[PDB]
């Protein structure tokens, strides 16, 4: 028993030594996360706790992980086959045991886990039975005591008038904003990496999520553009080549720069590994652009890159 | 020739590095220990190199490196005071960790390592500390625990700026595997530092899908948790599992992962049952995800005779009652796929109508979930989809002939799973449904109950308790008081 | 000879498409296209002209269409900007749809048809669109939902 839950290495390695030295073979670990069990790791569970004899009866019936967390007296009376009491009781012991070891990250919403195991380490073999019946941190305040006689399986009253008298104290007592355009093919890293370093200080972010070989044109990506407050343009190495006279649509860049322009908002350029051509490879619109300056990235001091950049927004005006 | 070199490449290898692991031990000389590093290194990328015979070859090769007294000699030359015999030791010691050798180096060696985590700027030193702690995070979960609590995590998030294209898959899969075999604990305080917005250039990166799918890997396991998933949601990361998935062979990514790791027939059992609970949870992502990886895993191991751990876990109970419910077209498809590639028959999907069944219908459901012995009670009582959907427990017990009460749980289990799928247009007058899945979205699954008794969203602030319990057919108590409490309030206020 | 002919039809019709469907594949000729096309137009209304054979010789030859790789053929030709080629294109898709080519439709093209839902003026384009939904609906609640 000491082997099967271990949580520690030290007592683990001297209690499989120590049962290496005897003829009695070393059990296996098993997986805390009870409720997703099937019938082979119940099989080994009734394998290692002593009652390998019934292991029979289970494996007849299917009995899962989740079958076996509400199992009640009855069912192992009349066709599970236990039927003296002293035996159930055994069963009753070993099961609950288990129970406050289990991890109900996959049931529990509101982690009432914790909120039992507070007032009582005895407590949290309960939590499974408020789950699945539907409460959580926020329902509690208005239960009664003969709601937990049989809907969640609380027997002893002592405990339901203590979770009912804890409960009933608490009440509460204890559109994007900036907008990034970038180069499909090149500058996709630090496209990314620019939008996760804004969103962390607290400004939302939209960016193109692979639109292209589908609908184009009109397809809910114009109005984003002119109603996020700011605008960023990712200046990669040889990312301007293709809009070089060319004044159309497939020209992916272009659209994004004639409709913030038109809006009027601040356009921040960011110069990574690039400069700015001779303005002869730009048509009439797009000459504005080639005169502005904007950041220069390096992948060194990235955090102090950011807490500059920060400032060139409307930052001291947003939201 | 492999059941006869288990004493024939040992016999090769063993006899030279036998004695040149010690060679050059005692030496203090700064490029003196260099070429003992090199000359084990080539070893063991032989060892691993030559195929088919690699497996035996490299396991026992490491253990007798460990039982040589070696790994001392390693965990002293990591805190040498030079830089290039530290980044040899570190990049010979990645190759070495195995599923023994690394209970031994959690025993001694695990604060070095997280001294190591500190000097962050030599490249070559970090491409191998990060796999080191890759294969470190899969021991155990006070390991993991100690890796979270001393610091060992920000490297690794801190990792994920840079640009080498193999550091970042060490850095995937040190991520993965921390939330796939953490806990509880570990999981909260990974999204407490805000991982979950970290992987998302690591995902986003259109030069290799390994990296992507390692990524949307470790992004599902950690969604799969309930107490986070809106911090994740929050992050916007998940948006990008769908394409990715649509956008991919299984056939071509198997051929693959059988050369890159270590050169084996896939990954283990106690491996393999950490996917199939993330293919049972209530999101799509997941779902993708899980039946892609499962897909490529039996495409891997059909080849061989292991065809039965995919029934000892319990997947293909699972992946049937995917097809059963199919709501979309790319899980439908891996995972039609993935039974095709083992013997089990392929399923139908069903019609969402359940009312306005026929004993045919009837009898294919019965066929799919599991309950083919109880088929011929079902066509001789005739029960079809209306009688199907008011059935007690009395009828389970008396005439249909489910004696045991663990077999009618089960039952009930699957019905009211099928119940809350249903389609009931032609029953529901006032949208019913919409505003019950709205409280919760177990709570449709009483809809039927209360239509065929004639209610509807007009006739609901004047109903009793006790007019629920054997009308409506409505047990638990809880569930009752909130539809009463959420009713009563609604006279004309939403 | 229906249960004869299951080898007999299709021994005698892929023989000159499985050259035909490619031999002007790679020519963006303006008015080449159109040959090639009412060739493969021709041959599916020959299949399912003569009757009590047409089933299979249709389901078939439908099934190599789909086997050939030329599926991505048609769904570049309907992206092109001359509009004869189109609409042509159009009317040659119309025929091929049953139920195993549909599924390959509906995974990779849908967007195109979307598009082609935008031009309303010229007939014959819509009057082979209007037919290509007719037989899009019927495949899964998703792309209805699309």
């Amino acid at each position: 028993r000491l082997v099967s839950y271990s949580t520690n290495g030290t007592k683990s390695a001297l209690a499989k030594r120590a049962l290496r030295l005897l003829g009695e073979e070393v059990p296996r670990p098993i997986l805390p996360s009870v409720p997703s069990w099937k019938e082979a790791e119940v099989q080994t569970w009734l394998q290692q706790i002593g009652f390998s004899k019934y292991c029979e009866s289970f494996r007849e019936q299917q009995v899962d992980g989740d079958l076996l967390l509400r199992l009640t007296e009855e069912e192992l009376q009349t066709d599970l086959g236990m039927k003296s009491g002293i035996t159930r009781k055994r069963f009753f012991r070993e099961l609950t045991e288990l129970k406050t070891f289990a991890n109900y990250s996959t049931c529990d919403r509101s982690n009432l886990a914790d909120w039992l195991g507070s007032l009582d380490p005895r407590f949290r073999q309960y939590t499974y039975g408020l789950v699945s019946c539907g409460l959580d941190r926020s329902l509690l305040h208005r239960v009664s005591e003969q709601q937990l006689l049989e809907d969640c399986g609380i027997h002893l009253g002592v405990h339901r008038a203590r979770i009912l008298t804890a409960a009933r104290e608490m009440l509460h007592s204890p559109t994007p904003d900036v907008f990034i355009s970038y180069r499909r093919n090149s500058g996709s890293q630090l496209a990314s990496l620019l939008k996760v370093h804004l969103q962390l200080h607290g400004f939302s972010v939209f960016i193109d999520v692979e639109k292209l070989e589908a609908g184009k044109f009109e397809d809910k990506l114009i109005q984003s553009v002119m109603g996020a407050r700011n605008f960023v343009l990712v200046l990669s190495p040889g990312a301007l080549d293709k809009c070089m006279q060319d004044h159309d649509c497939k020209d992916w860049v272009h659209k994004e720069i004639v409709t913030a322009l038109s809006c009027g908002k601040n356009i921040v350029p960011i110069i990574d590994g690039f400069e700015w051509p001779e303005p002869q490879v730009l048509p009439e619109d797009m000459q504005a652009v080639l005169t502005f300056n904007g950041i220069k990235w390096s992948h060194e001091y990235q955090e102090a890159t950011i807490e500059k950049i920060i400032r060139f927004l409307q930052g001291r005006s947003s939201r | 020739g492999a059941g006869t070199e288990v004493q024939d490449a040992l016999e090769r290898a063993l006899p030279e590095l036998q004695q040149a692991l010690s060679a050059l031990k005692q030496a203090g000389g700064a490029r003196a220990v260099g070429a003992g590093l090199a000359e084990v290194f080539q070893l063991v990328e032989e060892a691993w190199l030559l195929p088919a015979v690699g497996r035996e070859v490299a396991q026992g090769l490491c253990d007798a490196i460990r039982l040589d007294g070696g790994l001392d000699l390693l965990l002293r030359l990591l805190q040498a005071p030079e830089l290039e015999t530290r980044v040899q030791a570190a990049r010979l010691l990645e190759q070495i960790l195995v599923a023994e050798n690394r209970d031994r180096v959690a025993r001694i060696g695990l604060g070095v390592i997280l001294n190591l985590a500190k000097e962050r700027e030599p490249v070559e030193l970090a491409r191998s500390v990060a796999g080191i702690l890759e294969h470190m995070f899969k021991h155990s979960e006070e390991t993991c625990q100690r890796l979270v609590a001393a610091g060992g995590l920000d490297a690794v998030l801190y990792w994920c700026r840079r640009t080498d294209p193999a550091l970042l898959r060490h850095c995937a899969l040190a991520l993965g595997n921390c939330a796939l075999h953490g806990g509880q604990a570990v999981q909260r305080r990974m999204v407490e530092k805000r991982a979950a917005e970290w992987l998302f250039p690591l995902a986003f990166s259109k030069e290799d899908e390994l990296l992507r799918l390692h990524a949307c890997l470790a992004v599902a396991v950690l969604a799969t948790n309930k107490e986070v998933e809106r911090e994740v949601e929050r992050s916007g990361t998940l948006a990008l599992v769908e394409p990715l998935v649509a956008s991919l062979d299984p056939g071509r990514f198997a051929r693959c992962l059988v050369d890159a790791s270590d050169t084996s027939q896939g990954r283990g059992p106690d491996d393999l049952q950490r996917l199939v609970p993330l293919l049972d949870s209530n999101r799509l992502e997941a779902q993708c995800i899980g039946a892609f990886y499962l897909c490529a895993e039996a495409a891997i191991k059909s080849l061989q005779g292991k065809t039965k751990v995919f029934s000892d876990i319990g997947a293909i109970q699972s992946l049937k009652r995917l097809v059963s419910y199919s709501t979309n077209g790319t899980k439908s498809a891996l995972a039609k796929r993935a039974l095709r590639l083992l013997g089990e028959e392929v399923p139908r999907p069903i019609l969402p109508s359940v009312p306005s069944w026929k004993e045919a219908e009837v009898q294919t459901w019965l066929q799919q979930i599991g309950f083919s012995k109880y088929c011929e009670s079902f066509r001789e009582q005739q029960v079809d989809g209306d009688l199907l959907l008011r059935l007690t427990e009395e009828e389970l017990q008396t005439d249909l002939g489910m004696k045991s009460g663990i077999t009618r749980k089960r039952f009930f289990r699957e019905l009211t799973e099928l119940k809350t799928f249903a389609n009931y247009s032609t029953c529901d007058r006032s949208n019913l449904a919409d505003w019950l899945g709205s409280l919760d979205p177990r709570f449709r699954q009483y809809t039927y109950g209360l239509v065929s008794c004639g209610l509807d969203r007009s006739l609901l602030h004047r109903v009793s308790e006790q007019q629920l319990l054997e009308d409506c057919g409505i047990h638990l108590g809880v569930h009752r008081a909130r539809i009463l409490t959420a009713a009563r309030e609604m006279l004309h206020s939403p």
